[PDB]
């Protein structure tokens, strides 16, 4: 028995019983919405960046204020020229603090505005909400929005009135609706629209079926069976294939000409380029995190890093001792982890030409990688008698958690976004879902034929997994069924059959949506 | 205990490279 | 002799094969086509090889030569049909294997299977 | 065959030669402790 | 083919080696196994994926990892 | 169920939780050699025992004597091991006119510590060795059959690691600030140093006086009694089979 | 000299009752017929297409995906 062993084992060891990002999302936001809006939109980027600028100054990072200025003035050139001049005391910035801004809105903008805000509080959205609470009041109206030929306007226009206490208080509404053409409750609003939106969350699931999703397939035609690898970029507007020829080839998914850093290259018109350099078939390829770099590796025992902007190799690093099968990126693309014939798994950081990390423990050769989604975990897997997954730790090199129960050579390892779930498939057909921080088998999955699952995916809330085969299927599967109301196992949601054509990446998108690719072969 | 570790880490670490020469 | 006037020269000293064969085998090892590498450079490599296989070839003949004229042929060259037709020199097996074990490659093949 | 450096060998085997020596075979345990220090 | 020309190798070298005894093929073989076939699947402490041994691997990832 | 190390092991925190209970070993330091409490012998600093004095430098758990220590029944705490270090380190030879009670006169003469408490650290090597003595352990007759060692290891770090960082990071900077949080003192050394490379007349009269001599001229020595111990060990055997007879 | 592109034919030959023996075919030629001898065709160059796989977990009926003529349910 296994238990009393680790019991006597551990019996006999002792063991006791700043403001730049804000004004950018703001501005990223208001480009966003409908014409109508952005003219009144537009009255708020003025008053947070001046408000910005003189905190940054005030607080005594001067060169803060001094890069804000300088990176935002082109935006300001054209309207603002004297007040930019100016800002490189005077009374203007006496009189600028002791009177707040006043801007007119209407209440339908200023409760999407504040939905907005709310909705990114903490990635940015309390600075801009700190500043107009403290250096702004907004004065907000029941009236039309504003515009040179909507109601509003036209109306104030053609009847002659009177401005209001808004439009009283350099672009002034004044000669706008002249014929020579309130307040606001900030902080009692934001938790009042907080308790409001708190109301309407979904907290359950019961009956119904899994969720429809759309695929698109790219296939691939006059290849001859040479193609090896497969790999799309963050954004799923490259794909780069390698070959048992030793080179690698990249297309444009939308057919649009390459663009080339160089100035010879100046304008040239094709869609698709060509990496040479190695000396033996390439059978790993990742894009980093548009993406700038990308990394390879081949039977020749080499990792190259390339340019994606000059289309050339910049580095190569030496660590191997034979082949080398699998290489990935890190999650936000400054580490990459290689693995191969050696026995031996290695991390390594752009900046160094030797391995940081080392990691042994394994008994045959790896054919399986994948990081963790905060970037210090990384998973492995080894083949033939020793069928075994691995956890290690990047800070120490240390194993701390190994899986077992494949019987078959495994062919593809994947996490989950929230972290906290692991996936895995092997050539017999089984797909595994692992608890990380138990150590135990979850539930397993049926209904691919044998062959193997090069790939997985993860949906964005990490509560659908969809998978591709090289029978020719692309099926997707249910985590955790719903709860009943009172060859196959009874979890997946859809499958699709491909004509002929093996599926070697499956993606999934924002949306409910995934792109596939895999090699048509007629016979 | 005697002699600490934590305290006396220095001139353990000392005599020990003394030691070994 | 100079590298510099042998590479200027290079025009006259053009070997036999094609320049589609250098490109695909010059892009399996890991050098990009002449476009990217000067013409003369894979021209250089091409005649090497041609060099290469010509030493080969005269070898191979040679050993061919003296055998003709015990009188069974080494185990491990299994090769041949008929055995020709006329008084001709044949290239087979055996004088490509004798030749080549001067180079380090061994051809060893069984002659019947069962 | 497994492979590995000369160096390790050598001083492993001395080692245990010694322990051996120092330790009668095993009749004698010199890690003994007797008291609370 | 690789077949018969490794049995006509291990064959030559117990020939030479020493009518040959099973002693002498199990010297050639063993003679032969010092520069070649040091792959296969083998697992626990077996000479596969170079031969090198676990011991000395865990010093070198203990001097690297520090 | 067995209470789980912290993330760190630190000297205090060992200390204090097995306060009251007997060191694991006691080293007695001596100007050119040292051994233990209950050792009768001795080991010198030159000798292959350097290798425990190098890991007390390290504050690491010598895997090399693991067996020897399990023979001896050495208490582990934690898998860690409190140490005891006792600090003692701080006429005319062959000649035939010296004196001695015990001797004749001779007519060419006119006429006649700090003490120390320090903790090891386990390692990977450690359970390394562990599982392997336990392989070939006789108790299916062995211990552990190999095929479960995979399982046996797995439940092992289950127990010595409950608790991980699972918690996704949403761009780089989060990153680096996980990464300078978690580092450890045991991993965060530095890179190591590239390696590197009148009285001769006295010298040759003593050479060159010294010829022919057989032992003396080489030189120009560690007892181990093993003689002595194997005229022992006959001489017990031979009493013992005297005692049948 | 295991990458030909030409067939692998053997011949046999009988030792005796129950005894076969397997031979490789292979006849001389001459050299002008080797020289001479066109070269084969050449493939087309390497592509890619697009279409829809599947749209809301429906499969098109399209020419690009296989006939509903010709294990993809579960029946449990």
């Amino acid at each position: 028995n296994l238990n009393q062993i680790v019991t006597d084992y551990l019996k006999k060891k002792g063991f006791t019983r700043k403001y730049l990002k804000a004004f950018l999302l703001l501005k990223n936001w208001i480009d966003n919405n409908l014409d109508i809006y952005k003219f009144e939109l537009r009255k708020l980027l003025w008053p947070v960046f001046v408000y910005s600028y003189l905190e940054l100054v005030s607080q005594g990072y001067v060169d803060d204020a001094k890069h804000l200025l300088e990176t935002l003035r082109s935006h300001f050139e054209a309207v603002h020229q004297d007040q930019l001049a100016l800002l490189d005391e005077n009374h203007t910035t006496r009189l600028y603090r002791e009177n707040k801004y006043r801007i007119p809105l209407n209440q339908s903008l200023s409760g999407n505005l504040f939905h907005f805000l709310e909705r990114e509080a903490d990635n940015g959205g309390a600075t801009i909400i700190y500043i107009l609470q403290t250096h702004c009041s907004v004065e907000t109206s029941a009236r039309g929005p504003i515009e040179p030929y909507s109601f509003e306007a036209i109306y104030r226009r053609a009847r002659n009135l009177d401005l209001d206490e808004a439009d009283a208080h350099g672009v002034t509404n004044r000669d706008v609706l002249d014929t020579s053409a309130r307040a606001r409750d900030v902080v009692m609003e934001m938790q009042k629209v907080r308790e409001n939106r708190d109301r309407f969350v979904i907290e359950g699931r019961t009956g119904g079926i899994g969720i429809p999703v759309s695929a698109c397939m790219f296939t691939f035609h006059n290849t001859l069976g040479t193609v090896s690898c497969m790999d799309f970029s963050n954004d799923h507007k490259l794909v780069a294939v390698g070959t048992m020829d030793s080179y690698i080839r990249v297309w444009s998914l939308d057919g649009k000409p390459l663009k080339s850093a160089l100035e010879n290259e100046k304008n040239l018109k094709v869609n698709n380029r060509k990496l040479i350099g190695h000396s033996g078939p390439v059978y790993g390829v990742s894009f980093s995190d548009s993406s700038k770099l990308l990394l390879s590796c081949s039977a020749d025992g080499q990792i190259r890093l390339w340019s994606l902007e000059i289309w050339a190799c910049l580095c190569i690093y030496k660590a191997h001792d034979g082949p080398v099968f699998r290489v990935l990126w890190g999650p936000h693309g400054h580490y990459f982890a290689s693995a191969g014939w050696d026995k031996t798994v290695r991390v390594f950081t752009q900046d160094h030409a030797s391995a940081v990390r080392i990691m042994v423990g394994h008994d045959t050769s790896i054919s399986a990688l994948a990081w963790h989604p905060n970037g210090t975990y990384v998973f492995s897997a080894s083949d033939e008698m020793d069928k075994s997954i691995r956890m290690w730790s990047v800070i120490t090199g240390n194993c701390v958690r190994i899986f077992t129960g494949h019987t078959h050579y495994i062919t593809a390892l994947e996490c989950a976004h929230n972290g906290k779930i692991l996936a895995s498939a092997d050539t017999g057909g089984n797909i595994f879902i692992w608890d990380i921080e138990k150590g135990t088998l979850i539930k397993k999955c049926r209904g691919h034929g044998k062959g193997g699952i090069p790939s997985l995916s993860f949906s964005a809330e990490s509560n659908v997994l969809v998978s591709g085969g090289l029978d020719c299927t692309v099926r997707v599967w249910d985590i955790e069924l719903p709860a009943d109301p009172n060859q196959i196992t009874p979890d997946q949601i859809s499958a699709f059959a491909t004509k002929k054509t093996p599926v070697l990446k499956v993606r999934f998108t924002r949306m409910n949506l995934i792109v596939a690719g895999g090699c048509y072969d007629p016979e | 205990w005697e002699g600490a570790e934590p305290e006396t880490s220095d001139l353990l670490n000392a005599v020990l490279d003394s030691c070994l020469a | 002799a100079s590298l510099r006037e042998f590479l200027n020269k290079m025009d006259d000293y053009a070997p036999i094969i094609p320049d589609a064969v250098t490109n695909y085998y010059m892009t399996r090892a890991g050098l990009p086509p002449p476009p990217q590498t000067d013409i003369r450079l894979a021209r250089l490599l091409a005649l090497a090889t041609q060099k290469f296989i010509a030493d080969i070839a005269a070898d191979a003949y040679q050993y061919s030569r003296i055998r003709a004229s015990l009188g069974i042929q080494r185990p491990g060259y299994g090769g041949g049909g008929q055995g020709g037709s006329q008084n001709r020199t044949v290239l087979t097996m055996e004088d490509l294997g004798m030749a080549v074990s001067e180079f380090g490659v061994n051809v060893k093949r069984s002659e019947f299977y069962r | 065959p497994v492979f590995a450096p000369l160096k390790r060998q050598y001083q492993l085997a001395r080692l245990h030669e010694q322990l051996q020596a120092a330790t009668n075979g095993g009749r004698t345990n010199i890690f003994k402790v007797v008291g609370f220090g | 083919d690789f077949a018969y020309r490794h049995t006509a190798a291990v064959l030559s070298d117990a020939l030479h080696l020493s009518s040959i005894t099973a002693n002498a093929v199990a010297l050639a073989i063993s003679s032969r196994l010092g520069y070649q076939f040091r792959g296969g699947g083998g697992g626990y402490y077996g000479g596969g994926g170079g031969g090198a041994s676990k011991d000395w691997m865990l010093e070198l990832a203990r001097e690297r990892n520090k | 169920t067995f209470d789980a190390p912290p993330y760190v092991i630190t000297p205090e925190y060992i200390l204090k939780k097995f306060a009251g209970h007997p060191p694991s070993l006691i080293v007695h330091l001596y100007q050119n050699h040292f051994r233990f409490d209950q050792q009768e012998g001795m080991f010198q600093y030159k000798s292959p025992m350097r290798i425990f004095i190098e890991h007390l430098r390290n504050r690491t758990v010598p895997h090399e004597i693991m067996e020897y220590l399990i023979q001896g029944g050495v208490p582990f705490y934690e898998g860690c091991l409190i140490v005891q270090v006792f600090d003692h380190r701080t006429t005319v030879p062959f000649s035939i006119h010296n004196h001695n009670p015990y001797i004749t006169p001779s007519p060419y003469v006119p006429y006649p510590p700090t003490v120390y408490t320090v903790v090891l650290m386990p390692t990977a090597q450690a359970l390394h060795t562990d599982l392997l003595l336990k392989t070939v352990t006789p108790r299916d007759h062995m211990e552990l059959d190999p095929k479960n060692i995979y399982e046996v290891e797995a439940k092992i770090l289950l127990a010595t690691y409950p608790k991980l960082d699972l918690e996704p990071t949403k761009n780089a900077e989060e990153t680096i600030a996980k990464l300078e949080k978690l580092a450890h003192p045991e991993h965060s050394h530095k890179p190591p140093e590239p390696k590197v490379r009148d009285e001769a007349l006295a010298a040759e009269q003593e050479r060159y006086m010294l010829t022919l001599d057989e032992r003396l001229s080489s030189k120009l020595w560690e007892p181990r009694f093993e003689r002595f111990k194997l005229i022992e060990n006959i001489k017990q055997e031979h009493a013992e089979k005297k005692e049948q007879e | 000299g295991y990458e030909s592109t030409r067939p692998l034919r053997y011949g046999e030959a009988s030792l005796g009752p129950g005894q076969p023996l397997f031979y490789i075919d292979d006849e001389e030629v001459d050299f002008e017929k080797v020289i001479n001898a066109p070269l084969p065709k050449v493939p087309r160059d390497m592509t890619f297409t697009a279409h829809w796989l599947a749209v809301e977990g429906v499969q098109p009926s399209i020419p690009q995906n296989p006939t509903t003529a010709e294990d993809l349910l579960p029946k449990g």
